[PDB]
C-alpha cells in the first residue's frame, strides 16, 4: 500500500525534506539513493513511502511544490538534495506573499495542474495507493492557500483515497505576518470537509517547548523542525515498519476518528531533546509514558486536561518490555480514566517497534484525538476575529477577487468545529 | 528575477537619486565604469544585486533606472559627473522648461510633452526585466515637476502596468529649504492624485532632517547634499532585502503586507540609528539595545510628529551589519516596558524583525561615522497624519483668500481640482483618526 507524499510551500518544504532526511536513515537509504543498512526489517514495508529503480535505487514517492523557487533549491542543494526524483520538482516563480488568496485562487491555480500531472504519474505507478500525506503550514500562502486548493483537486479524481495531512499552525510567537490568522482560518474550513487525518502541529507549543523545556533562549525554525521530523517519525512509524497490526492510513482513520469531522490530533513526543545536545541515560518505559502524557509534551498548546481523549494511539520504539509497556499504559487509563470517554470503550491502543530513532535508546510517540483541541482553534478564532471586525488588512484578499462573506463562513465553520468538540467533552 | 525599476522625477528625485545609487555602488562594489570584478557571470545573472542592476556584456551593470526633469540642468551634472558612464544616455531624460513651481505645468502645460517619451523608456527597461516587481518612484511635493509630473507619471504607470507595486520616497517641504511658497498647494494636489496609485509611500521630511544633520553630525547649515546622504541611507536600508540575500533577511513586500491595513493607510514613518560624527563614534560603539532605542526617540524620525501621541498599527526592524536575533528580542523586550508604545486593539503588537549581515556604508569624504550596525525602524503610526495637518492648515490659509491660485487657473486648472484635493485630505485626516479609535 503505496503513500504519496507532498510538500506545499516554504515550512512544508523545509519539514518535509527534514522528514525524508530522517526517516532515509532509518530505513538505511543514503543521499545517492543506495541501501546501506543490516537489518531486513527496515526494507519490509519500505515500497510505502519509496519506488524501487534498477539496480535497487529507493527514491522517495515525494512530490516537491512551492510558488518560488528559493526554498526547492535550496532542498535541492541539502543534504538529501539528490535522492528525490528531479521531475517531481513543481514550482511557480511569483510566489504567493503569504496570501491564501493567491495560493488558492489566482497564482495557485494557475500551477495546481503540473502538480496533478505529477501525483497522476506517481500514482499510476503505484499497485495499491492507500492515499496521500501533505505537509505545510496554514500561516502562509502556498502551503495553506494552494495545499488546501491541492487537498480539494486530488479529492475530485481520488475521491476513495485518504487524505492525510501535517498542518503546521501559526503562532504569534512565532509570526512572519500579521494575516497568518486569515490564512488560518480559511485553510482549517478546507481541511475540516477534505482531509480524515490531520496532525495539528502548533508552533505556539513547538516554541514553548524549546524555550521553557529544552532551555533554547532564542529558538530559531530549525530548532522548531527538530520537534517536527521527531514527531513525524513517530506517527509514522507503524506505516513504515512491520509491527502487530500492520497500520495503514485507512485504518488508521477507522480507529482514531468517530465522528467524520473531528479528525484533528494532537501529536506528543518524548523524550525531548535539543539538536546535537546527546542524552546519555535511556529512559525507563514508567517515564516515557508519564512524559508522553503531559502538556509539555504536547507538539499543539492544549491542555489535556480540559477535554477528554476520544481516541488515543500511541507507538513505544526501542528494545524494551512490551509487557512492561502494556502495564504502565493500562496504568494510565486506570489512575485518569476521566480524561477518557467511557462511550468507546477500550480507546486507547499501543504498538512496539524494535528500531530505536537515531540517537535515542528508546521513545514514545503519542496521537490523541482530544476534544481539548478546541482550545488551538479558538485561538485562531479570537486572533481572526480581532482584525475581522475592523476588516483590518482585508484589502490583500479582496484585490484577489475574494468576498468579505467567504471570511464571515469561515469564521463560522470553524467556529461550529469548536462547539462540536465541546459537545462531546460534556457526553 | 524580482527586478525593481527606480525612477527619479525632478530635481529632489534626481540628486537623491545620484546620493542612493553612488551608495549602491559602493556597498556592491561596482566601479563608476560600472564594472564588478567580483561578479563572475558576465552580461546577465539572477543574483540579488540584480534587481537593481542589469548587464551588459561588456560587464558593465547598469542601473535599472531612469532621470526626468523638465529642465536639463540637474541631470546635465549626471551625464558629465563621476557616474556618467553607469547610466545609458537614453535613461537620462530632460526637457528646456520646468515647471516653475506649478503642479499644473508639471502635470498638464509642459509635463504632457515629454511624458509619451518617458514611458517609452521605462518600458524599454521593463523589457528587460523577466520579472518585474515593481517601481520605486522618487520626487519632492513642492517642485512643480515632483509634484505635478510624478502624479501624472503615477496615473499613466496604473494603466500601462495595471496592479504592479508603485511605492514612493517622497520630499515633504520644510521652510529651511524652501523653493516656493505654493508648496503646500503643489503638496496637497500630487498626495491626492497619487493616492490611489501608490500602495506605499515613504515620506522625508526635509525639517527633519535639516535637524538630524545640525543636531548628530554638527553641520551648521546642511546643503542638499548634507541632506541627500542621509536619505540614501535611509533607502539603502528599506531597499537592502532586495538588494542582498541572507537566513534572516525579510523581503520588504512582507514588510508591507503588516505595514498597509488599508489601502490609504501606506504611509510608514521611518526612524534611522545611528547618525553620528566620526569624532564621537572613534571608540564608541554603539550597542544593538542602544541604535534600537534610539529607533523611539522622536528627533530620529524621518517625519516631524509624536507617535508617543498616537497609536501604532505596525512596527518593523530592520537592522543591517553585526547583529543577531538574541540582542535584538532583549534589546526589544526591555523597551516594551520603558516606552510609549501603544498598538490598536484591533493589530498584534508583536514588533517584526529582518536582518542583512551586509555591514553599513558610507561614501567618501562624507560626514557620517562608519559604524559596525545600523537598524531603520519602519512604523505604521496615526501620528504620521501629523504631517497632513501641517500642511493642510498651510493649504487652506491661502486658498482661503484663493492666494497665488490664478497661476494654476491661468495653466487650465480649476478651484474645483483644489477643493476636491483638500476634501480627500480632510478624509485622509479623518480614516488616520477613525484607525485609531477603539472596537466596538
Ligand atoms: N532632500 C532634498 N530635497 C530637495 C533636493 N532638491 C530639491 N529639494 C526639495 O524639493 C522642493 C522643490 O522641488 P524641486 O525638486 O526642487 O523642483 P522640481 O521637481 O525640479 O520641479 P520644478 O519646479 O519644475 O523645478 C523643495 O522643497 C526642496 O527643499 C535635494 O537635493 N534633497
Ligand atoms: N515549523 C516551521 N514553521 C514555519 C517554517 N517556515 C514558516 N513557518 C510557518 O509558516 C507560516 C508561514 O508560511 P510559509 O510556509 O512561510 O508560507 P508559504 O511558503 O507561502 O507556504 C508562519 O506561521 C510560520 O511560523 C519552518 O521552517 N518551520
Ligand atoms: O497499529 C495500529 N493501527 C491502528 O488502527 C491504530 C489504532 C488506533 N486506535 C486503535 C484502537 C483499537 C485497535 C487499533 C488502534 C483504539 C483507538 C485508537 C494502531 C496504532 C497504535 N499506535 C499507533 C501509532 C501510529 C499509527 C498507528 C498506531
Ligand atoms: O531665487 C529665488 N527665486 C524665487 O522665486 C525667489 C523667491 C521669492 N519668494 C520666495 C518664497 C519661497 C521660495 C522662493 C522665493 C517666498 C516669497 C517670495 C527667490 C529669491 C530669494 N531672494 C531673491 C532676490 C531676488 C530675486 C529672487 C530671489
Ligand atoms: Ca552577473
Ligand atoms: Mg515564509
Ligand atoms: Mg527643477
Amino acid at each position: 500500500r503505496e503513500i504519496v507524499h507532498i510538500q506545499a510551500g516554504q515550512c512544508g518544504n523545509q519539514i518535509g525534506a527534514k522528514f525524508w532526511e530522517v526517516i532515509s536513515d532509518e530505513h538505511g537509504i543514503d543521499p545517492t539513493g543506495s541501501y546501506h543498512g543490516d537489518s531486513d526489517l527496515q526494507l519490509e514495508r519500505i515500497n510505502v513511502y519509496y519506488n524501487e529503480a534498477t539496480g535497487n535505487k529507493y527514491v522517495p514517492r515525494a512530490i516537491l511544490v512551492d510558488l518560488e523557487p528559493g526554498t526547492m533549491d535550496s532542498v535541492r542543494s541539502g543534504p538529501f538534495g539528490q535522492i528525490f526524483r528531479p521531475d517531481n520538482f513543481v514550482f511557480g516563480q511569483s510566489g504567493a506573499g503569504n496570501n491564501w488568496a493567491k495560493g488558492h485562487y489566482t497564482e495557485g491555480a494557475e500551477l495546481v495542474d503540473s502538480v496533478l500531472d505529477v501525483v497522476r504519474k506517481e500514482s499510476e505507478s503505484c499497485d495499491c495507493l492507500q492515499g496521500f500525506q501533505l505537509t505545510h503550514s496554514l500561516g502562509g500562502g502556498t502551503g495553506s492557500g494552494m495545499g488546501t486548493l491541492l487537498i480539494s483537486k486530488i479529492r475530485e479524481e481520488y475521491p476513495d483515497r485518504i487524505m492525510n495531512t501535517f498542518s503546521v499552525m501559526p503562532s504569534p510567537k512565532v509570526s512572519d505576518t500579521v494575516v497568518e490568522p486569515y490564512n488560518a482560518t480559511l485553510s482549517v474550513h478546507q481541511l475540516v470537509e477534505n482531509t480524515d487525518e490531520t496532525y495539528c502541529i502548533d508552533n505556539e507549543a513547538l516554541y514553548d517547548i524549546c524555550f521553557r523545556t529544552l532551555k533554547l533562549t532564542t529558538p530559531t525554525y530549525g530548532d522548531l523542525n527538530h520537534l517536527v521530523s521527531a514527531t513525524m517519525s513517530g506517527v509514522t512509524t507503524c506505516l513504515r515498519f512491520p509491527g502487530q497490526l500492520n497500520a495503514d492510513l485507512r485504518k488508521l482513520a477507522v480507529n482514531m476518528v468517530p465522528f467524520p469531522r473531528l479528525h484533528f490530533f494532537m501529536p506528543g513526543f518524548a523524550p525531548l531533546t535539543s539538536r546535537g545536545s546527546q542524552q546519555y541515560r535511556a529512559l525507563t518505559v514508567p517515564e516515557l509514558t508519564q512524559q508522553m502524557f503531559d502538556s509539555k509534551n504536547m507538539m499543539a498548546a492544549c491542555d489535556p486536561r480540559h477535554g477528554r481523549y476520544l481516541t488515543v494511539a500511541a507507538i513505544f520504539r526501542g528494545r524494551m518490555s512490551m509487557k512492561e509497556v502494556d502495564e504502565q499504559m493500562l496504568n494510565v487509563q486506570n489512575k485518569n480514566s476521566s480524561y477518557f470517554v467511557e462511550w468507546i470503550p477500550n480507546n486507547v491502543k499501543t504498538a512496539v517497534c524494535d528500531i530505536p530513532p537515531r540517537g535515542l535508546k528508546m521513545s514514545a510517540t503519542f496521537i490523541g484525538n482530544s476534544t481539548a483541541i478546541q482550545e488551538l482553534f479558538k485561538r485562531i478564532s479570537e486572533q481572526f476575529t480581532a482584525m475581522f471586525r475592523r476588516k483590518a488588512f482585508l484589502h490583500w484578499y479582496t484585490g484577489e477577487g475574494m468576498d468579505e462573506m467567504e471570511f464571515t463562513e469561515a469564521e463560522s465553520n470553524m467556529n461550529d468545529l469548536v462547539s462540536e468538540y465541546q459537545q462531546y467533552q460534556d457526553a | 528575477m524580482r527586478e525593481c525599476i527606480s525612477i527619479h522625477v525632478g530635481q529632489a528625485g534626481v540628486q537623491i537619486g545620484n546620493a542612493c545609487w553612488e551608495l549602491y555602488c559602493l556597498e556592491h562594489g561596482i566601479q563608476p565604469d560600472g564594472q564588478m570584478p567580483s561578479d563572475k557571470t558576465i552580461g546577465g545573472g539572477d543574483d540579488s544585486f540584480n534587481t537593481f542592476f542589469s548587464e551588459t556584456g561588456a560587464g558593465k551593470h547598469v542601473p535599472r533606472a531612469v532621470f526626468v526633469d523638465l529642465e536639463p540642468t540637474v541631470i546635465d551634472e549626471v551625464r558629465t559627473g563621476t557616474y556618467r558612464q553607469l547610466f545609458h544616455p537614453e535613461q537620462l531624460i530632460t526637457g528646456k522648461e520646468d515647471a516653475a513651481n506649478n503642479y499644473a505645468r508639471g502635470h498638464y502645460t509642459i509635463g504632457k510633452e515629454i511624458i509619451d517619451l518617458v514611458l517609452d523608456r521605462i518600458r524599454k527597461l521593463a523589457d528587460q526585466c523577466t520579472g518585474l516587481q515593481g517601481f520605486l518612484v522618487f520626487h519632492s511635493f513642492g517642485g512643480g515637476t515632483g509634484s505635478g509630473f510624478t502624479s501624472l507619471l503615477m496615473e499613466r504607470l496604473s494603466v500601462d502596468y495595471g496592479k504592479k507595486s508603485k511605492l514612493e520616497f517622497s520630499i515633504y517641504p520644510a521652510p529651511q529649504v524652501s523653493t516656493a511658497v505654493v508648496e503646500p498647494y503643489n503638496s496637497i494636489l500630487t498626495t491626492h492624485t497619487t493616492l490611489e496609485h501608490s500602495d506605499c509611500a515613504f515620506m522625508v521630511d526635509n525639517e527633519a532632517i535639516y535637524d538630524i544633520c545640525r543636531r548628530n553630525l554638527d553641520i551648521e547649515r546642511p546643503t542638499y547634499t548634507n541632506l541627500n546622504r542621509l536619505i540614501s541611507q535611509i533607502v539603502s536600508s528599506i531597499t537592502a532585502s532586495l538588494r542582498f540575500d541572507g537566513a534572516l533577511n525579510v523581503d520588504l513586500t512582507e514588510f508591507q503586507t503588516n505595514l498597509v491595513p488599508y489601502p490609504r493607510i501606506h504611509f510608514p514613518l521611518a526612524t534611522y540609528a545611528p547618525v553620528i560624527s566620526a569624532e564621537k563614534a572613534y571608540h564608541e560603539q554603539l550597542s544593538v539595545a542602544e541604535i534600537t532605542n534610539a529607533c523611539f526617540e522622536p528627533a530620529n524620525q524621518m517625519v516631524k510628529c509624536d507617535p508617543r501621541h498616537g497609536k501604532y498599527m505596525a512596527c518593523c526592524l530592520l537592522y543591517r551589519g553585526d547583529v543577531v536575533p538574541k540582542d535584538v528580542n532583549a534589546a526589544i523586550a526591555t523597551i516594551k516596558t520603558k516606552r510609549s508604545i501603544q498598538f490598536v486593539d484591533w493589530c498584534p503588537t508583536g514588533f517584526k524583525v529582518g536582518i542583512n549581515y551586509q555591514p553599513p556604508t558610507v561614501v567618501p569624504g562624507g560626514d557620517l561615522a562608519k559604524v559596525q550596525r545600523a537598524v531603520c525602524m519602519l512604523s505604521n503610526t496615526t501620528a504620521i497624519a501629523e504631517a497632513w495637518a501641517r500642511l493642510d492648515h498651510k493649504f487652506d490659509l491661502m486658498y482661503a483668500k484663493r492666494a497665488f491660485v490664478h497661476w494654476y487657473v491661468g495653466e487650465g486648472m480649476e478651484e474645483g481640482e483644489f477643493s476636491e484635493a483638500r476634501e480627500d485630505m480632510a478624509a485622509l485626516e479623518k480614516d488616520y483618526e477613525e484607525v485609531g479609535v477603539d472596537s466596538v
